[PDB]
């Protein structure tokens, strides 16, 4: 009944960064406040608990701070394994409810993809359709221009992309490219090529095959 | 003639956190005032029982001295009374509530102990304890040497037999472990009877006072 | 030190009980100091509250909820248990289990569960499951490095879980989002580097494991 408002939704901030996350209780619930880190896959894990008292395990650079209607959760210099989505609870009333959640991100050095090409198996061409594959591995920023080309003409409508979340380590995303064609379009060309755009790339780079090669 | 309390708690002050001498020992007063976010109250995190009843009850007071009920040097001599937590830390170093004792075992033994307190002070006598409950089962043996224990305090009007809850928490202060503090009245004549094998944060210090 | 792993359909269909079951390993359920409680987060929203359990009997459900969902704890098999009745669309999320430990000082009743399980997500739909096809994304063509994958294609609902060599390939891994083709069926592809030195000699397999078709696939990936 207690309604939770964080703010703000979503952030971006350098390495060593001071990132600071409010959040707003709909009346006044005293210190009894949490704070809970939500990384991508993984179990959600309480950092904070009682406005200020910091979890074990937590780093020591997560601090709260607040009572009565405003609160604080301060990362005093940002990480890259700190992305997450974190989230406010209030324990005050029951029904313990929590905010919709800050959704952090980093941001880190231009880190151009490696590319790599996937032809479509024989296996799947019996079925009548092929997928093409355009890997673009470990860059950032996540801004990136994937535009397929079938005996030198552009696609449109018949590729899909997919992005990582970002790395917990080495802050880079990862992006899938799939170029779906029934298997009689897929025979009717020889060059299939993937031209990749980005930050990190003085100039455009392109990966190939010529099908039956 | 009211009773500021600075920045301690109700809780704080009664109970003598170290982060609590700071403040002009009163003999009466009307009504009790009270930040509303104290820092210092209770230093070693837990559940005191019964808060608000106890603000009321004590929110007008004529009379009001503290008074020795178990001497911390005389009472115990079959247990260690010296154990103190960091997070009862005074002017840096660790300590602990000045009207409580961590009671603890001494020579390997936590011996059943029994002690009673009759009220012979023409005043109405606050009598507060703790029981202490440790994050896990090594601790447990630690301080009290048995996984089984038991304390159970009875007068004429208060009778209840706390057993510790042993297990993992969220962290208060770098605490896992908890004290939940109790408190009961004593009439001028009736007498409170305490034992234990175990887990009690026994009463040291308690007060004699009226309320008109 | 506590583990709280998850269980359930993966596919519900509309009007009818969805059931889920936390295994809880590493306590008893019986310890009357915890209470265990059920969490939901529903596709791009917030996180909502289920109810709390002790073992001594205290229940509290959330009143949005109070007359649909009931728990209940089998100590014969140390688990838990969440039903929720007359499912809609609305009902589709992930459903998280959780365990607390009373602290009325720092918190009301059943409300701080600092443990949680990673989740199970439950889809309220009345199309059936289909497994995936798994089809191989084979090295060929890479400047020292080489990468190869598995083309997960074809299957709802959501999700499949992707492994490389049973788990023991973790360095490099990387599993895409599905994306919903125009089939109403979702895709998705996972990717693995790995030297180009092993390619010879050192076999990989991507481990697709499937729930709500109960179907699980491994397949192996050769060079070229």
């Amino acid at each position: 009944d207690i309604v939770m408002t964080q703010s703000p939704s979503s952030l971006s901030a350098s390495i060593g960064d001071r990132v600071t996350i409010t959040c707003r209780p709909s009346q006044n619930i005293r210190s009894f406040l949490n704070w809970f880190q939500h990384k991508p896959g993984k179990a959600p894990k309480l950092l904070i608990y009682a406005a200020s008292n910091l979890q074990s395990g937590v780093p020591s650079r997560f601090s709260g701070s607040g009572s009565g209607t405003e609160f604080t959760l301060t990362i005093r210099s940002l990480q890259p394994e700190d992305f997450a989505t974190y989230y406010c609870q209030q324990s005050y009333n029951t029904p313990p409810t929590f905010g919709q959640g800050t959704k952090v991100e980093i941001k880190r050095t231009v880190a151009a993809p490696s590319v790599f090409i996937f032809p479509p198996s024989d296996e799947q061409l019996k079925s009548g359709t092929a997928s093409v594959v355009c890997l673009l591995n470990n860059f950032y920023p996540r801004e990136a221009k994937v535009q397929w080309k079938v005996d030198n003409a552009l696609q449109s409508g018949n590729s899909q992309e997919s992005v990582t979340e970002q790395d917990s380590k080495d802050s880079t995303y990862s992006l899938s490219s799939t170029l779906t064609l029934s298997k009689a379009d897929y025979e009717k060309h020889k060059v299939y090529a993937c031209e990749v755009t980005h930050q990190g790339l003085s100039s455009p780079v392109t990966k190939s095959f010529n099908r039956g090669e | 003639a009211p009773l500021q309390l600075g920045n301690c708690s109700v809780a704080g002050w009664i109970l003598g956190n170290p982060e609590c001498e700071l403040l002009i020992s009163r003999e009466s007063w009307s009504y009790i005032v009270e930040k509303p976010n104290p820092e210092n109250g209770t230093c070693y995190p837990g559940h005191f029982a019964d808060y608000e009843e106890l603000r009321e009850q004590l929110s007008s007071v004529s009379s009001f001295e503290r008074f020795e009920i178990f001497p911390k040097e005389s009472s115990w001599p079959n247990h260690t009374t010296t154990g103190v937590s960091a997070s009862c830390s005074h002017n840096g170093e660790s300590s602990f509530y000045k009207n409580l004792l961590w009671l603890t075992g001494k020579n390997g033994l936590y011996p059943n102990l029994s002690k009673s307190y009759a009220n012979n002070k023409e005043k109405e006598v606050l009598v507060l304890w703790g029981v202490h409950h440790p994050p896990n089962i090594g601790d447990q043996r630690a301080l009290y040497h048995k996984e089984n224990a038991y304390v159970s305090v009875v007068s004429s009007h208060y009778s209840r037999k706390f057993t510790p809850e042993i297990a993992k928490r969220p962290k208060v202060r770098d605490q896992e472990g908890r004290i939940n503090y109790y408190w009961t009245l004593l009439e001028p004549g009736d007498t409170i009877i305490f034992e234990a094998n175990g887990n009690l944060i026994a009463p040291r210090y308690a007060f004699a006072l009226s309320r008109g | 030190q506590v583990q709280l792993e998850e269980s359930g359909p993966g596919l519900v269909k509309p009007s009818e009980t969805l059931s889920l079951t936390c295994s809880v390993s590493g306590v008893s359920v019986t310890s009357d100091i915890y209470y265990w409680t059920w969490i939901r987060q529903p596709p791009g929203k917030g996180l909502e509250w289920i109810g709390y359990i002790f073992y001594n009997g205290d229940t509290n459900y959330n009143p949005s909820l109070k007359s649909r969902v009931t728990m209940s704890i089998d100590t014969s098999k140390n688990e838990f248990s969440l039903r929720l009745t007359s499912v809609t669309a609305a009902d589709t999320a992930v459903y998280f289990c959780a365990r607390g430990t009373e602290d009325l000082g720092y918190c009301s009743s059943g409300s701080c569960p600092n443990h949680w399980g990673q989740g199970t997500l439950v889809t309220v739909s009345s199309a059936s499951t289909k497994g995936p096809s798994v089809f191989p994304l084979a090295p060929s063509s890479s400047g020292g490095t080489a990468a190869l994958g598995c083309l997960v294609k074809d299957y709802f609902p959501e999700p499949v879980t992707v492994s490389w060599n049973s788990g023991a390939l973790t360095s490099g891994v990387h599993t895409f989002p599905a994306v919903l083709q125009s089939s109403g069926l979702y895709s998705l592809s996972s990717v693995v580097t790995v030297p180009s030195s092993s390619l010879g000699t050192q076999t990989y397999i991507c481990n697709v494991n499937h729930k709500p078709s109960n179907t699980k696939v491994d397949k192996r990936v050769e060079p070229k």
